[PDB]
RNA sequence: GACGACCCAUUCGAACGUCUGCCCUAUCAACUUUCGAUGGUAGUCGCCGUGCCUACCAUGGUGACCACGGGUGACGGGGAAUCAGGGUUCGAUUCCGGAGAGGGAGCCUGAGAAACGGCUACCACAUCCAAGGAAGGCAGCAGGCGCGCAAAUUACCCACUCCCGACCCGGGGAGGUAGUGACGAAAAAUAACAAUACAGGACUCUUUCGAGGCCCUGUAAUUGGAAUGAGUCCACUUUAAAUCCUUUAACGAGGAUCCAUUGGAGGGCAAGUCUGGUCGCAGCAGCCGCGGUAAUUCCAGCUCCAAUAGCGUAUAUUAAAGUU
């Protein structure tokens, strides 16, 4: 149990690398503005966050 | 309060403050220079040495682990420093009797975390970073 | 030689309240980064500091007169302040948003020919506008009051007279 | 194209025997034309003929539409040929340089230094 | 007109002298004197004033208002970083003053030097030699070795700016120009617009359902029209000659590529009680703490968050510290 490389050398290695190109600079802020505030969805008090994979 | 507020007491103020400043811990290390003489560093951010031999270092309770450090002698002092090695499997990328580059933890004098007796870590083996060795965007140059 | 910074960073690294204001402000005007925001706010807070001196100086001190008179002229010349005001107290009533109205890309959209603000910035950079006789490529022109009645498209462009682009003449060939 | 030559702050510079102005030029759909073409037009605006005219400068602003330079016009040839920095005369040829690169001078100089009486070998001979 | 010379004045200075201003240390409190310490008298010397030096004579001078001694990774100042007010820290380094050219000493020339791109000697180095002798000092520009955590071309040129000479003409690694350059600073691209398609709010139309709808919105599907420099590149221009920049031919965008990364997602602190693997092992963790088979913190995948042509890490230091 002194052995190193243990946890990293017995884990599976997988990927699903992107084909889709993400935006930079201006447009990345444009989407951030619209998706949060100018949609306009919000409803009754909730905890949701901008992520939820629950 | 409880002290002079004269108009001609500049001497009694500026000589008192110059004495009671030495009771501060920080000030007393900076200006005596005993810091420099005692440290294995010259005040330099990094330093370079040559490996002596791998070791295993036990953890302080509650935590129990073996932490796989090294022990190193320096180029320019010849004295010995015990240095941590970062992420999993990076120990293997350090080979005995080669040069390394060391660096402090980020607490600037004191032992960090649950590992005692270690005050230094390792960043580059031989002009190549632990990152690129670990991630696999570079290979051993030998 | 001589160099200095034109912006400062916020003291707090994160703060839910702050970030939303900086985000939504950037959304309206099509700005690229917060560095384009903090730039404005440095200049403003500088002007707010100079004004804050002169109000505490004696009334009818010669220093206070000559500075204020020539200062307020400059604020009126760019059009962030009116001459129906014309005193130092209204400097402190000035705020961030009034500047941004006088930006080039804002004035293209507001008083000229554009779609959404995101379009208008691209037109400035792709050399399809001029300011009186002179091509520009800088959306941060900040535009003097007199020059608002000379904003026109360019005289060599496919927008108005001048040679077509390489999408049209390609398809012609 | 059709281009305009336009004056700007003339001086009758009697001491050097010349007339110096600015060469302010407008070009409509082009800009940045040869300097040779420019001095032709200035030849037939003061009738001084184009071999005593000399011009230089001519940086072109963004988007074209204007270019601005600096021009001299001498009364006679010999007043130019005397005064004139050499490279401006050689700019439209009548003079050259040689001489010859750089270095071959210094290495010869230090060799000439170490002889006395006769240095005619080193001046021709190495 | 040119040159030279004596003196006076002038200019550029040079040299001494006045008053005030200094970092740490008392586990440095008494210091200085015939090996002149302080003063008097006369003389020598020197460009001159003067214990500068010598003879004779006196016994003074300095200190708890910190002398004397020791230390300084101490050249000084004009300044720099941070900063409400008051401060703190740094100043090798482009301007000004000073000191020094391997370490010491002596000296020639000159108006000016105790000169080192002058000389002589000793000491420490190192080179050539026919062994008799001879020659040397990169803290000048480049360049090499060494030292280290740590730093560029043995490039081009007197055209600019100035200096030197008997000189309008000569010379200058001063200086200018280019190369290397993510120390650092300023500017601001990496897709904008319609069609269809779903989707939403005011609306308004309807009892509601539902439908329309333009101010919108993303989001799918393909596209369509339109635009531009990134690059490639003739010409002009630039300049000492050229590069770059600006200016202009001709090629140059359908998103699969003409590809944005660096860190983070338990709390402090903006963002996952998602999925797989590991099971106090391996590792993470500035700090508090995570891992003992159901891990929101480890190793990976997906998604999300922050800043962005930048971001992370180590160390010195300031603010936070009314914890000097």
């Amino acid at each position: 149990l002194a052995r190193v490389g243990k946890v990293r050398g017995q884990t599976l290695k997988v990927a699903k690398q992107e084909k889709k190109k993400k935006r930079t600079g201006r447009a990345k802020r444009r989407m951030q503005y619209n998706r949060r505030f100018v949609n306009v969805v919000p409803t009754f008090g909730k905890k949701k966050g901008p992520n939820a994979n629950s | 309060m409880g002290k002079c507020r004269g108009l001609r007491t500049a001497r009694k103020l500026r000589s008192h403050r110059r004495d009671q400043k030495w009771h501060d811990k920080q000030y007393k290390k900076a200006h005596l220079g005993t810091a420099l003489k005692a440290n294995p560093f010259g005040g330099a951010s990094h330093a370079k040495g040559i490996v002596l031999e791998k070791v295993g270092v036990e953890a302080k309770q509650p935590n129990s682990a073996i932490r796989k450090c090294v022990r190193v002698q320096l180029i320019k002092n010849g004295k010995k420093i015990t240095a941590f090695v970062p992420n999993d499997g990076c120990l293997n990328f350090i080979e005995e009797n080669d040069e390394v580059l060391v660096a402090g933890f980020g607490r600037k004098g004191h032992a960090v975390g649950d590992i005692p007796g270690v005050r230094f870590k390792v960043v580059k083996v031989a002009n190549v970073s632990l990152l690129a060795l670990y991630k696999g965007k570079k290979e051993r140059p030998r | 030689w001589v160099c200095r910074k034109t912006y400062v960073t916020p003291r707090r690294p994160f703060e839910k309240s702050r970030l939303d204001q900086e985000l939504k402000l950037i959304g309206e005007y099509g700005l690229r980064n917060k560095r384009e925001v903090w730039r404005v706010k440095f200049t403003l807070a500088k002007i707010r500091k100079a004004a804050r001196e002169l109000l505490t100086l004696d009334e009818k001190d010669p220093r206070r007169l000559f500075e204020g008179n020539a200062l307020l002229r400059r604020l009126v010349r760019i059009g962030v302040l009116d001459e129906g005001k014309m005193k130092l107290d209204y400097i402190l009533g000035l705020k961030i948003e009034d500047f941004l109205e006088r930006r080039l890309q804002t004035q293209v959209f507001k008083l000229g020919l554009a779609k959404s603000i995101h379009h208008a910035r691209v037109l400035i950079r792709q050399r399809h506008i001029r300011v009186r006789k002179q091509v520009v490529n800088i959306p941060s022109f900040i535009v003097r009051l007199d020059s608002q009645k000379h904003i026109d498209f360019s005289l060599r462009s496919p927008y108005g007279g001048g040679r077509p682009g390489r999408v049209k003449r390609k398809n012609a060939k | 194209d059709t281009v305009t030559i336009r004056t700007r702050k003339f001086m009758t510079n009697r001491l050097l025997q010349r007339k110096q102005m600015v060469i302010d030029v407008l070009h409509p759909g082009k800009a940045t034309v040869p300097k040779t073409e420019i001095q032709e037009k200035l030849a037939k605006m003061y009738k001084t003929t184009p071999d005593v005219i000399f011009v230089f400068g001519f940086r072109t602003h963004f988007g074209g539409g204007k270019t601005t330079g600096f021009g001299m016009i001498y009364d006679s040839l010999d007043y130019a040929k005397k005064n004139e920095p050499k490279h401006r005369l050689a700019r439209h040829g009548l003079y050259e340089k040689k001489k010859t690169s750089r270095k071959q001078r210094k290495e010869r100089k230090n060799r000439m230094k170490k002889v006395r009486g006769t240095a005619k070998a080193n001046v021709g001979a190495g």
